[PDB]
RNA sequence: UUACGUGGAUAGGGGUACGGUUUUCCACCGUACCGACUAGCAGAGGGCAGUCUGGUGCCAGCAGCUGCGGUAAUUCCAGCUCUGCGAGUUUGCUCCCAUAUUGUUGCAGUUAAAACGCCCGUAGUCUGAAUUGGCCAGCAAUGGUCGUACGU
RNA sequence: AAGCUGAGGCGAAGGCGUCUACCUAGAGGGUUUCUGUCGAUCAAGGGCGAGAGUAGGAGUAUCCAACAGGAUUAGAGACCCUGGUAGUUCCUACCUUAAACGAUGCCGACAGGAGUUUGUCAUUUGUUAAUGGCAGAAUCUUUGGAGAAAUCAUAGUUCUUGGGCU
């Protein structure tokens, strides 16, 4: 019978009653299924293994070894995800990381020079850091294309920046941090504040508080 | 953010503390948004809310108590309250 | 003196690149790698140029003269209509759009040539001319103007000897 | 902070600048020349006469007898060891031959098992050992 | 030793910025009171009161809220129009926005007034 | 199973004249007639296209670095297939980038290498506030008003 | 110079504990005294500098490098035991080093709560106390930011990169 709505928020997309991850988004709600985010997107957003790593822990008998895995989803227009996970398995921690990409999910963007048509670069540089690694992402000019590291450049292409610049810091071999730093800078984005979100808007309705009826009767 | 030629562009713009007046992003699970029930003199409600809205960093601190006595007494939802006295 | 026309690429086995340039040379029926790296190189040129216009400001002397006399030269080569014609759109172009200007391809979008491959094969043979002369080199770059002006030189199809 | 910043300073900077040089080694080796006292004299090809034939033996963990040649150079008159590479090779060289020598590549130090010796054969009686190898050219 | 207080007094209001404070408190000066003003004109700051004490001064800041840095560089590099256009490229972080004050022959102003006054001069930092 | 006896086409490499060409040859640029020999170099563990079959058995050897070889070699020595770049392509030494590992922009110094044992102190670098403005029309350049402070 | 003796005070650091008189220095507080920028940091250069060590006198109780025995051990040049001179104390010249350690250079600003505590003043009769001020000394924390992490109200305000010197 497909899944099931497990809490608030997975009943309210099955219904249909919010459209749009925007709406989710502006009001700050934990995504806690993925299957609310295969729904919205459901069409062009892809699964990427960035890579698989082998760890392991030491025992009594030698070598319990386990499989770290990176997924990356990836709308074309504006999205990004990413999550991480363990298993002893391969392919239950690549169908696990698939989930946590989608359970963490919008990319503001801008223009370099004029305002032309379409944003296609960050606005503004902004660094984010995870452990020893530092990203920084530049804006820059239209129709140079993406210039990072090529872990960098599959999740930024998925991010679907036209063009960007970049510089890394730090012992960026950690691939888990680089790709991490990555996701991070981008999450940055939003947090810093310009002359454009000045204004205050109406607040929007919060959308339990809207629908608080047909959730109930 | 505007396309200049016309337009609006982005999608999504994220709300703004009422204490602080800092952005709101996706991921900060612990912003709020409150509603405060506006009543008729005698105690009557309108059926008509004000929507008080505070960023998680405000809430971490402590201080979001201090901004609801000073923000509902601006709107004019109490009297005293804010505003004196200790001893 | 002289000068380096193409240039290398920084890393030479990655597979998203690679993968990239043998389908701009299938398209375009071509012969080597370097011939798009050089091609690339000429799309540097036109860009690096522009983008330092756009720095200077808008009023300055050196952008009104070099703005109008750079996107002259482009309208000429058929790259940019009339429409985009305001120095922004300059940073824009890839080399899909500079690779198609050239003869090769003129020719096979007129279809003397039947094939792309065919149409090199006309042009390195002495069959191809541009205004009652004769073009040996495949890659010329036809300036939309003489773009209609490209026709069979004389010889096998039109003189018909062996 | 940590450092003259000032407008009139530019003699602390230019000055300091010139004393931490000398902790950068590759300043220093090029500087000290330093470079003269050496087998190569810092040339990358060097030509002499064959003295014999030796076996050196690599480090660990790899077990192997190598087979480099004792050659005394021309210019120099010194004597230095040097690597034959590709099977067989030794016994193509000859006794008491010219021979061209070069380096091992890895910009001096000492490179893969194979330890003291630093050069290798290039030719011997100007021919070249990978068209020897290969059997394209002769000896008599 | 107080090397500097257009230097000092922006890393105080930047301070409160962060914290999100309504007020700030600044020994006061007349280059101080005028990179005030000029991001006054530009709305990223309220409006603020320099006040007496027969002294060097105070001014009382009243914050906004819209502001994320106030840097002032020194040493105070000389920057003339032509030369301009690479401090705009390195110490902001964005093209379209954020300013650069520096005090051009005329009185202390933006870059995007300093361009059409056609007057360059000292820097004294930024804002954004 | 669209690249692995046919079907025809079109060259220039080359050859032989003559016309141009240059002080003279050569070679070029034409014109006409003769026509069914032209690819290597470097690799195929990872950094950065085979777990093929055969020989070798910590031996020969490869290998910038990590590593491979001790009789099952995905790295040796050969064959076959495949890959790169292409009339080019490896190999030495010097040298710049990679390198914010020379740091003006722009590094780091509690424990990883790195704050003089402490105080005085000259050269040196650095040095709080204050001096002719306010007000109106602003889009600026500026132009008015308030203040008259009345020297050469 | 026991006990009093403590995450207590003073001193530039090294360091400083019985009591009395003597000469001497200064930090902090208070100040409707005076001067008016006289300042910050520092190559050279100058002094102070634990303990050991050296030279020459005066001491020589205790403890004690060396040394001498006695045990133990395969051996024991050691650990354990019994004796022991140089040193350990004072005075005059030296030496100039330590994990001389907050392994954190100096001056300046700002950024968070909480209660301790030392000095001193202020308003109160909560006067060997209560609340508040400057200056110290530490601490705690469900606070922010930083850091590779351990952790840190400074190691914060730093790719959102520039207060001044070494």
């Amino acid at each position: 019978g497909g899944w099931q709505p497990r809490t608030k928020l997975g009943r309210l997309v099955k219904s249909g009653k919010i459209k749009s991850i925007e709406e989710i988004f502006y009001h700050a709600i934990p995504i806690k299924e993925a299957e609310i985010v295969e729904h919205l997107l459901g069409e062009d957003l892809k699964d990427e293994i960035m890579k698989i790593m082998p760890v392991q822990k030491q025992t009594r008998a030698g070598q319990r070894t386990r499989f770290k895995a990176i997924a990356a989803v990836g709308d074309g227009k504006g999205h990004i995800g990413l999550g991480i996970k363990t298993a002893a398995e391969v392919a239950n921690a690549i169908k696990g990381a698939t989930i946590y990409a989608k359970l963490s999910i919008p990319v503001r963007r801008g223009y370099w020079g004029n305002k032309i048509g379409l944003p296609h670069t960050v606005p503004n540089t902004v660094t984010g850091k995870c452990g020893s690694i530092r990203m920084r992402l530049i804006p820059a000019p239209r129709g140079s294309g993406i210039v990072a590291g090529t872990a960098a450049k599959k999740l930024l292409t998925m991010a679907g920046f036209e063009d960007l610049f970049t510089s890394s810091l730090g012992h960026t071999k950690t691939t888990f941090n680089f790709l991490v730093a990555t996701y991070k800078a981008m999450e940055e984005t939003f947090k810093f504040l310009t002359p454009d979100q000045w204004e205050d808007r109406a607040f929007e309705e919060h959308p339990f508080v809207k629908n608080s009826d047909w959730l109930h009767g | 953010m505007q396309n200049d030629a016309g337009e609006i562009v982005d999608m999504l713009i994220p709300r703004k503390c009422m204490a602080t007046d800092r952005l709101i992003p996706p991921h900060d699970h612990a912003s709020v948004q409150i509603q405060i029930a506006k009543v008729n003199d005698d105690g009557l409600p309108t059926g008509e809310f004000e929507t008080v809205v505070f960023s998680g960093y405000v809430r971490a601190l402590g201080e979001s108590d201090y901004a609801l006595n000073r923000i509902a007494t601006e709107k004019g939802l109490l009297t005293g309250v804010y505003r004196n006295e200790a001893h | 003196n002289f000068s380096r026309t193409f240039k290398k690429p920084m890393r030479p086995y990655e597979k998203e690149r690679m993968h990239k340039e043998l389908q701009v040379v299938g398209e375009y029926g071509l012969k080597n790698k370097r011939e798009i790296w050089r091609v690339s190189y000429t799309l540097s040129k036109i860009r690096h140029a522009a983008r330092e216009l756009l720095t200077l400001p808008e009023n300055d002397s050196k952008r009104i003269f070099e703005g109008a006399a750079l996107l002259r030269r482009l309208t000429k080569l058929g790259v940019l209509d009339e429409s985009k014609q305001k120095l922004d759109y300059v940073l824009s172009l890839t080399v899909n759009d500079l690779m198609d200007r050239r003869l090769q391809t003129q020719v096979h979008k007129r279809a003397l040539a039947n094939s792309v491959h065919h149409a090199r094969t006309l042009v390195s043979h002495r069959h191809i001319s541009v205004e009652n002369q004769l073009v040996n080199q495949p890659a010329f770059l036809v300036w939309k103007e003489s773009e209609k002006n490209i026709k069979y030189a004389d010889t096998s199809v039109m003189t018909t000897e062996k | 902070k940590s450092k003259a910043c000032g407008r009139l300073a530019a003699r602390k900077l230019r000055l300091a600048h010139k004393s931490n040089l000398w902790a950068s080694n590759a300043y220093r080796r090029s500087l000290g020349t330093s470079i003269y006292k050496t087998p190569l004299e810092g040339t990358s090809m060097a030509s002499g006469i064959v003295v014999g034939k030796v076996a050196v033996e690599a480090k660990q963990p790899n077990s192997a007898i190598r087979k480099a040649v004792r050659v005394q150079l021309k210019k120099n008159s010194k004597v230095v060891t040097a690597f034959v590479p590709r099977d067989g090779s030794l016994r193509l060289i000859d006794d008491n031959d010219r021979v061209l020598i070069a380096g091992m590549g890895r910009s001096g130090r000492s490179v893969g098992d194979l330890p003291g010796c630093r050069f290798k054969v290039i030719k011997v009686a100007g021919f070249s050992l990978l068209a020897l190898w290969l059997g394209k050219k002769e000896k008599p | 030793v107080r090397t500097s207080v257009l230097a000092d007094a922006l890393k105080a209001i930047t301070n409160a910025e962060r914290r999100g404070m309504r007020q700030v408190l600044i020994p006061s000066s007349k280059v101080i009171i005028a990179f005030l003003k000029v991001m006054a004109s530009r709305n990223y700051i309220g409006d603020f009161e320099v006040i007496d004490d027969h002294r060097s001064g105070k001014i009382v800041i009243n914050l906004l809220g819209r502001l994320n840095k106030c840097v002032a560089i020194c040493p105070r590099f000389d920057v003339g129009l032509g030369d301009l256009e690479m401090w705009q490229a390195k110490l902001l972080p964005s093209r379209q926005f954020g300013y650069v004050v520096l005090s051009t022959d005329k009185g202390i102003m933006d870059h995007e007034e300093a361009r059409k006054h056609n007057a360059g001069g000292k820097i004294l930092g930024m804002f954004f």
